[PDB]
């Protein structure tokens, strides 16, 4: 009497987590796409002087 | 004339130069004004999305 129910408790919960686990990998072994970047700036700090071209 | 065309060449030219240097300085606190309305806009929005993240929470 104590088998049975325990034995399709395993596999309903081996089924549900592992439907949990397949997708987790995906997370787990890529974290890259989910990251970001620095995006530095260059800002032009020379507000003293001008530049060469003509258009300038 | 020569000395105050010259003091004028150079008044003028560090006119040109300061006010460069304003244009530019200005070019930048508008570009600054843009990245801090833009980062506390975010700043704000990070707050919005937080308080909702919060209430979400």
């Amino acid at each position: 009497m104590q088998a049975l129910l325990g034995a399709r408790a395993k596999e309903s919960l081996d089924l549900r987590a592992h439907l949990k686990q397949v997708k987790k990998e995906d997370t787990e072994k890529e974290n890259r796409e989910v990251g970001d970047w620095r995006k530095n700036i260059d800002a032009l700090s020379g507000m003293e002087g001008r530049k060469k071209k003509f258009e300038s | 004339l020569d000395k105050y065309s010259e003091a004028l060449k150079d008044a003028q030219e560090k006119l040109e130069l300061a006010e460069k240097k304003a244009t530019d300085a200005e070019a930048d606190v508008a570009s600054l004004n843009r990245r801090i309305q833009l980062v506390e806009e975010e700043l704000d929005r990070a707050q919005e999305r937080l308080a909702t993240a919060l209430q979400k929470l």
